[PDB]
């Protein structure tokens, strides 16, 4: 799924 | 002139102070019965909410990420999350509901693209020991912050995370809250972050196959309705499948359960997806299902499986021309008798 910001 | 982050030094301290306040509580908690009294800090008595909220808001943005980084802004923000979560332990109180939030969303934000911040937070146990224990609170959107900042901590972790994420019970949680939950948007975070875990170890594997119900629910979501106009939850389950499916080839209770949820044709519906990920998923899961095992090699070259492979082993996308290859010579190497007449 990789990383993120907050969403 | 003197102009530096004096404002979120002050939001920190507010947290700390706060922090401390809880930590005297909880150091004076006699064991059980502490007293008639009943009090413990009210994070609302402190204003807590619009501190960690402006922190909050303030982490979107990579200078101060920097700047909060210099003043221990994630082990202050990780430790004001942990004290609320282990005094009041599952509230609905929308104060303690909305604080907690705000803290996960930092965190998210600070853990994201920084290897050293997700090794850190993984290292204090007791606030990866309350994350992973809001994972049950009836809050879902909570739930869907928390498997936010734990999808983080799942990607590109280092081998000690790795095996703390383990250790906290992360999987299983993760798993068994994905079984309950209503909100689409929370089911894409908690699936995010079992995906990335899943490649981890076969322990990981494992214990996704192990919880009851787990793989009759991914198969659901390889068909799954979305109302936000994405593929997310077919692509995060799916990928789940994929990676898990090695296990499952050697276990031919758990190949059952994907025979009764028609888990063989929706693979094969999904090579035809507009989502090459979705593509991809599938030529990694049927690689692993047609490999050892007569009757689903059987079934899959009934359902024509052999042609729809044969149109993507020349693909230019890598996973998809070497996923659909692999599942096919091993049909191709185990061609059943009544296919030689």
């Amino acid at each position: 799924a990789g990383e993120s910001l907050y969403e | 002139g003197h102009h530096h982050h004096h404002h979120m030094l002050h939001l920190l301290e507010q947290i700390r102070a706060y922090c401390e306040t809880c930590w005297e509580w909880q150091e004076a908690h006699e064991p059980g019965m502490d007293q008639d009294k009943n009090p413990m800090p009210a994070p609302v008595e402190h204003q807590i909410c619009p501190a960690v909220c402006v922190l909050m808001k303030l982490s979107f943005d990579e200078e101060h990420r920097h700047a909060m980084n210099e003043l221990g802004g994630l082990q202050a923000i990780a430790e004001l999350l942990q004290v609320d979560c282990e005094m009041y332990g599952l509230t609905n109180d929308h104060y303690s509901i909305t604080l907690r939030r705000y803290a996960g969303m930092a965190l998210t934000n600070l853990t994201f693209g920084d290897v050293a911040n997700k090794a850190t937070l993984c290292s204090m146990k007791g606030c990866m020991r309350a994350l992973v224990a809001q994972l049950k609170s009836e809050s879902e959107d909570l739930q869907q912050v928390i498997a936010s900042v734990l999808r983080n901590l799942s990607w590109r972790a280092d081998v000690n995370s790795k095996k703390t994420l383990r250790e906290v019970g992360s999987v299983k949680a993760l798993m068994e809250c994905a079984l309950e939950v209503k909100k689409e948007s929370t089911l894409k975070s908690v699936l995010s972050a079992l995906w990335n875990l899943s490649a981890h170890c076969t322990e990981n594997k494992a214990d996704i196959c192990a919880v009851d119900g787990a793989l009759a629910f991914l198969v659901g979501t390889l068909t799954y309705r979305s109302q936000t106009n994405t593929l997310a939850i077919i692509e995060s389950g799916g990928g789940i499948l994929r990676n898990v499916s090695s296990l499952i080839a050697t276990n031919e209770d758990h190949r059952q359960i994907l025979r009764e949820n028609n888990c063989l044709q929706t693979l094969l519906q999904h090579l035809k997806s507009h989502s090459l990920t979705i593509v991809s998923n599938a030529c990694g899961t049927l690689w692993n299902l047609s490999a050892r095992n007569p009757k689903d090699q059987e079934a899959l070259w009934d359902m024509g499986a052999v042609s729809m492979l044969k149109n993507l082993i020349h693909s230019k996308h890598k996973m998809i021309a070497m996923g659909s290859a692999a599942a096919l010579r091993n049909l191709m190497a185990n061609r059943p008798a009544k296919y030689k007449d």
